[PDB]
């Protein structure tokens, strides 16, 4: 899925 | 699985020198730039150095430089200072939303040889009252770290009844300190007279001996 | 923008253990939190993450062994499933961005997995151009202790050695300081030992 950390 | 292989495990260089640390990830980081460099000290949490592979964290000196190519990354520390004595870690994030760290790189700052200052401490009366006797030998502010500390009671070499502990490298003068603690009972303690700590170090022309006579 | 871990200390093997991460000024609906650990003398180990979109991800080795959850807008949990000796480590909660410098780590909280009982230390004095003195902080459990000198006024030339686990299963530590030899009859030297696991506070007078 989409990234969940920056 | 995911592995971030950090090399070298340890290295040494003098003030003003240069060290180069490589981090090799098993797959490309997320967005090709989820890669940060950390600096860690013993009693402290890590302190950021580099983010986005190469961007310098606010307040970090420019002598820290970050580089890399997709899977291989380099932290280069130029114009080394004493303060740079620490353990460095690479921190990465991956597309499956998974983070990992390199095994770390411990950096020792070289400096001129510094001989230890040696002190011996007999047990306290409060401790003798409690039925135990610990004799302490202190090697203070020396370099390099390698040292030989042996105990002799009435000129009999002890074995297996002592324990050594060493500080981290000081970030100001780059020295180490070491304690060797001899653990006896009160009975065995009052059995003897001469208690001696013998210290061998590159900074000492010949082994130094610090001794005391029990009950004096 | 600050982080603090809680719930650390001594725990019995097999007893579930929940750590809590408390943030202030950080929006967990918009930023991720990570759980990291560090065994004594070892490297950092990534445990898991609560993502910006509510995703929860664990290292391959940490799946099952840990459960991460968000319990309140300001708290994130790390439940260590049936703890073992190898789970003894300092545990960090961190706002650890890879692409910004808004990087905040908690100070870390030590989790000790052992059947031993907590024990307050005994403090003994190491009495004396330069002179040395110290405090033997003997036989305590678990780690850690803190040692100050003269309530923080004395800091230069202080060396507090790391603890060594004794054959009895207890820890021993020494804290030394170098001082001018002229000052011995003139000034007091006091070591302030604090061992929070036992809620012990000891002040020890060091004299020639």
């Amino acid at each position: 899925g989409d990234l969940e950390s920056d | 699985d995911i592995v971030m292989t950090q090399t070298p495990s340890s290295t040494s260089a003098a003030v003003g020198g240069t060290v180069t640390i490589t981090c090799q990830a098993s797959q490309s980081v997320a967005n090709n730039n989820y890669l940060k460099w950390y600096q860690q000290k013993r009693g402290q949490p890590p302190k950021q150095l580099i983010y986005s592979v190469s961007t310098l964290a606010s307040g970090v000196p420019s002598r820290f430089k970050g580089s890399g190519s997709g899977t291989q990354f380099t932290l280069t520390i130029s114009d080394l200072e004493a303060d740079d004595a620490a353990t460095y870690y690479c921190s990465g994030y991956f597309n499956n939303n998974i983070g990992a760290f390199g095994g770390g790189t411990k950096l020792e700052i070289k400096r001129t040889v510094a001989a230890p200052s040696v002190f011996i401490f007999p047990p306290s009366d409060e401790q003798l009252k409690s039925g135990t006797a610990s004799v302490v030998c202190l090697l203070n502010n020396f370099y390099p770290r390698e040292a030989k500390v042996q105990w002799k009671v009435d000129n009999a070499l002890q074995s297996g009844n002592s324990q050594e502990s060493v500080t981290e490298q000081d970030s100001k003068d780059s020295t180490y300190s070491l304690s060797s603690t001899l653990t006896l009972s009160k009975a065995d303690y009052e059995k003897h007279k001469v208690y001696a700590c013998e210290v061998t170090h590159q900074g000492l022309s010949s082994p130094v001996t610090k001794s005391f006579n029990r009950g004096e | 923008q600050s982080v603090e871990e809680s719930g650390g200390g001594l725990v019995t093997p097999g007893t579930p253990l929940t750590l809590t991460c408390t943030v202030s000024g950080i929006d967990l609906s918009r930023y991720a939190m990570s759980w990291v650990r560090q065994a004594p003398g070892k490297g950092l180990e990534w445990i898991g993450i609560f993502g910006s979109l509510g995703g929860i991800f664990y290292a391959s080795w940490a799946k099952g062994r840990f459960t991460i959850s968000k319990t309140s807008p300001t708290t994130v949990d790390l439940k260590i499933t049936s703890p073992t000796t190898e789970d003894t480590a300092t545990y960090f909660c961190a706002r650890m961005p890879y692409t910004t410098d808004r990087d905040f780590w908690g100070p870390g909280t030590l989790v000790t997995v052992s059947s031993a009982s907590t024990k307050g230390p005994s403090v003994f004095p190491l009495a004396p151009g330069t002179a040395a003195l110290g405090c033997l902080v003997k036989d305590y459990f678990p780690e850690p202790v803190t040692v100050s000198w003269n309530s923080g006024a004395l800091t230069s030339g202080v060396h507090t050695f790391p603890a060594v686990l004794q054959s009895s299963g207890l820890y021993s530590l020494s804290s030394v300081v170098t001082v001018p030899s002229s000052s011995l009859g003139t000034q007091t030297y006091i070591c302030n030992v604090n061992h929070k696991p036992s809620n012990t506070k000891v002040d020890k007078k060091v004299e020639p």
